[PDB]
């Protein structure tokens, strides 16, 4: 009962960290995935700030 | 009564498949009724009508003993046709059936009392039709048997198919 | 600050001018105004948490944006809307979404297309509960993400797909599936530890295959006596193969009995596991 | 004495359980972290480009401002 | 069934030193993912710090544009026990390296929506004095 | 809506302006269109699956694109060109990716160059078996991921590099790079576990010497006794190297057999310990 | 003849897979018949046919040893081509087989004579084809057995696939 009490929650103590990991872990992946749908959807109108400036370049230059 | 085609099927629940009854629809027969069922010029079977709801029209489904028995696949084409029986010739009064365990896995054997067995058995298989030679499973005390028809007597005449009553002594 | 002056606003000013207003030139700035407007009392309906108000407004905004020549921002809103209708007491959610992927989709899209997608295949099964449609979604889906040559939401999908299609009777397309999300997978050596349970899954699925489907394919796995982590996939499976070649239901259901000591059984595949049970009772029994 | 031969055995199962649970996150984190890597390959890569482009965007507003 | 319990367990307890073996090297890919990820990241930040910038600027040119058993038994628990020690080096590092990245993302949506505003409106500014 | 069409439009303006076409400007401005033509086209070919001609109609906007001055947004494409052909069933998918980082390269962008050199050099091998030209590339890359003080990534790649470089017989070249990355791999606590593999592959390794250069790398091996880890590297080694110092081709075979439960044996491995095991036996009939 | 495209499937009846023969339809083989199922550049096995009303056209029927043996699949597709024997050299005049109940379930310490299994073997495998380590199942008083071909030799030269006679001695 000696090794084995001891060996017994050296584990149940590591079974936490992972409750921890898999969540904080998981919770980046929504945040990432919500960066994406602004990031892309930012160089989206950057394809119209390029000809937008690109026509003020025709008119002042 | 002129007769119509089938298909049959796959027995609905289990409580119908230890009756030994060709289970079929409320729109088409009805329970109590008896019909032959055709599958040759020789080979005519006949079986006891218990309604569902969960038989498709136009079709009727057989227990594994009774298709082991009638020869009947799942999926084929039969003829039935409407049978009534006369209760003057095909009154069964005492009928033989050799008795013996389906299945070989449970192993137990008490003093069966057969006298307890003719009394569940009439109270199961009363008003059914019965033939000499016909395979089928008997429920007695939550133990599955292979009951074989021998030999039927009308109330001494054989007969080839007949009608358990409930005054019918069973051996 | 009302938001039913604001909407009264909106559409005052959301109309193709003509005549004394129109002058020479018509005005996207107006059409956008209007959009705006609307966006803003969407807004404070989600403060109030009013939603059913929020979401409706999002559309009017979402639409007149259309209206305008900014697809993109536009869709965005189209999302704003089904975030709303999702969080919210009534539909329209799956309207809205079909709404912004026939945007992302036309507009070259398809990373975000697919990202929305599977969100669609979510509600139309944890919502709507119609998952003949939902797995037609989590399966186009996998394909965009498949071009993506991004794996991982690929499989993601995929695993969804086979995973409701074997809850729908789908043994045998749900086995394909696992052969094809397990061949995708042993090339990256990212994947070989979870790489069991595909072959677990798709050994236990059965079309009523009258045969050893799965015990041709439980030695096809490269199993190895040292390696434990084995020993939590296919060790099972040749117990099972046995007892359902025997019409042994007792030593399938003791076998299974034992193995939720080693390994937990999940919902899944309990759920399969008496299936399989019925199979064999029922071969016993019919 | 089984008495205490089997305390041992029901102390080092229920420690055995425990294990195998615990170890089963580490595989579905391994399995997480993976998608997640995959998934931010396409973000940065978008963005990075995304900077690129505006990066020539800039130079030509700044250009046609002299 | 006692040599049948104190193996059984004993024999888990194997199939157990491997397993957090097997999750320790599974762990290790998560310590150069998420490494390489934070990487990764120190360059998405450069860019948006440099799109912040560049539209400060044009925003603004544009307004001036328009105007021995149990002793190897313990040896093999021991060995998962001592794991831990590098099951520590990973869930703390990138435990905080995801604070960090997450608070930092954030800041890289926002201006990253923000960039996004200030082009519709530049351009509608701009469409009204074209060409 | 019809890519046919577009792909004629698109050809028809992509020509170099000249008399009244040109009138005072043009160039950039016209083939800029045909390009965003042959992409407009490519979407809808990769939607109607016919990816072959989404590739190719990829391939086109790219190189005209080349032909506007904007190698950027042009390997990009090419990117895409290389993940069309690859979901699809033509070739070129190798071509696509060269015509990229010959772009990111020169450009000066190396991450990314190497982002593609390694996808690049998993394909010349996964598909066109061409483990030459496979090599030349991981290392390549793995040399500007180490310029990039991505020690990481750089490593990752070094590793295919001697991973299959023992494969080609190059056993010596094979131990030289495990030193290496082993050389590489201490500054870093974050891999000091890792690191007891690379002096067993790199010990396992032998370009035909008789001698002890194994006996010599598993010394260099900084080993104490209660080690949980590096009872996976040097501890067997050992018994490998007295079992070949005495031509006893049965010792060495039977620790691989036992040495096979502790820890097991890989592919790559078991390959080289055959190599090691015919040695022996060789030696013996000798 | 040069080959047809099929489809694997399950055995009819349980009578037919005793007999180890590759049940087909009436509509394109018949019953004495040899053919050479593919699955691979590597795996050629030789079966004889034996036709039966509940055969779908265009495909295969194998039991369950003949699956543990060939190793084929119910829904793949499979290669099958006629093949004749070269009497002359092929046929089997002495061929030891390793009997072993198949389920050792049901094993007994009871005799069983050889002379009535020699017999009733040649009486239901006569003119057929079997190959050196076939695994097939040999019904001998409704009793299931395990027979595995060891070796086979012509009327003495070692073939791999040999067809039985009448006058085949078997061991």
């Amino acid at each position: 009962n000696r090794r084995l009490q001891q060996t017994q929650a050296q584990v149940d103590e590591v079974v936490d960290i992972m409750r921890v990991n898999v969540d904080k872990v998981l919770e980046r992946d929504q945040k990432l995935s919500e960066l994406d749908d602004r990031a892309d959807a930012l160089q989206a109108g950057a394809s119209q700030f390029e000809t937008s400036a690109a026509k003020l370049k025709r008119k002042y230059w | 009564m002129a007769g119509r085609s089938m298909q049959a099927a796959r027995c609905p629940t289990d409580e119908l498949s230890l009756s030994n009854c060709a289970v079929v629809s409320e729109k088409d027969y009805q329970s109590g009724q008896h019909v032959i069922v055709r599958t040759s010029p020789n080979h005519k079977y006949i079986f006891t009508l218990r309604t569902h709801p969960s038989v498709v029209p136009g079709s009727v489904a057989f227990s594994l003993p009774q298709r082991k028995w009638a020869g009947l696949s799942i999926g084929q084409e039969i003829e039935v046709a409407l049978y009534s029986f006369d209760k003057a010739k095909q009154c069964i009064g005492t009928m033989t059936i050799e008795i013996d365990f389906l299945q070989k896995k449970n192993i137990d054997s008490n003093p069966y009392d057969t006298d307890k067995m003719a009394a569940e058995f009439i109270q199961q298989f009363n008003n059914q039709a019965f033939s000499v030679g016909q395979q089928l499973v008997f429920s007695f005390n939550d133990k599955l048997f292979g009951l074989l028809v021998k030999d039927i007597e009308a109330m001494r005449q054989k007969i080839e198919v007949g009608l358990v009553v409930g005054n019918s002594q069973v051996a | 600050a009302e938001a039913m002056a604001l909407l009264a606003e909106a559409e005052r000013k959301v109309k193709n001018s003509q005549s004394f207003f129109s002058g020479l030139f018509g005005g996207s700035s107006k059409i956008e105004e209007a959009c705006e407007i609307y966006a803003r009392a969407a807004n404070m309906f989600k403060m109030a948490k009013n939603w059913s108000a929020a979401g409706n407004a999002f559309c009017q905004a979402a639409q007149l944006h259309l209206q305008l020549q900014s697809k993109h921002d536009a869709a965005t809103c189209f999302v704003d809307a089904g975030n709303a209708f999702k969080k919210a007491d009534p539909q329209e959610a799956i309207n809205c979404l079909m709404r912004a992927i026939e945007i992302y989709t036309d507009m070259g899209r398809f990373t975000i297309a697919a990202k929305h997608h599977i969100s669609i295949a979510e509600i139309y099964e944890t919502e709507l509960v119609d998952v003949e449609k939902a797995i037609a979604h989590y399966e186009q889906s996998a394909d965009y993400y498949k071009g993506e040559e991004s794996n991982s939401s690929a499989n993601k999908c995929l695993l969804k797909v086979a995973g409701y299609a074997a809850q729908l009777e789908q043994y045998q397309k749900a086995i394909d599936i696992y052969e094809q999300v397990g061949t995708s997978a042993m090339d990256s050596p990212l994947l070989k530890y979870s790489a069991k349970d595909y072959f677990f899954k798709a050994a236990l699925c059965h079309f009523c295959i009258d045969m050893l489907n799965a015990k041709l394919a439980v030695q096809k796995y490269e199993e190895l006596f040292p390696a434990f982590s084995d020993s939590r996939e296919c060790k099972l499976m040749k117990k099972l193969l046995e007892a359902h070649e025997e019409q042994n239901v007792d030593s399938y259901t003791e076998s299974v009995k034992e193995y939720d000591s080693i390994s937990r059984l999940d919902q899944w595949l309990t759920t399969m596991l008496l299936r399989i049970k019925k199979t064999i009772q029922g071969d016993e029994e019919d | 004495a089984l008495s205490e031969i089997e305390t041992r055995h029901s102390e080092i199962i229920k420690l055995e359980n425990s294990i195998r649970e615990l170890h089963d996150m580490f595989m579905d984190m391994a399995m997480l972290v993976e998608s997640q890597g995959e998934m931010i390959d396409r973000i940065e890569y978008n963005v990075e480009h995304a900077v690129d482009y505006v990066e020539r965007a800039v130079s030509d507003t700044k250009k046609a401002v002299k | 069934r006692a040599d049948q319990l104190a193996d059984e367990s004993l024999e888990s307890t194997r199939r157990m030193l491997q397993l957090v073996e097997e999750s320790k090297d599974a762990g290790i890919r998560t310590l150069v993912m998420l490494d390489e990820q934070g990487e990764q990241l120190d360059r998405v930040e450069e860019g948006m710090n440099h799109i912040n910038q560049d539209m400060k600027e044009a925003e603004k040119n544009l307004k001036d544009l328009g105007k021995a058993r149990e002793n190897e038994m313990d040896e093999n628990l021991e060995q998962v026990s001592g794991i831990i020690g590098n099951l520590r080096h990973m869930a703390l590092d990138m435990g905080n390296e995801i604070d960090t990245q997450n608070r930092q993302i954030d800041r890289i949506m926002e201006k990253a929506d923000s960039n996004k505003t200030r082009i519709d409106e530049a351009n509608q500014r701009a469409t009204k004095m074209l060409g």
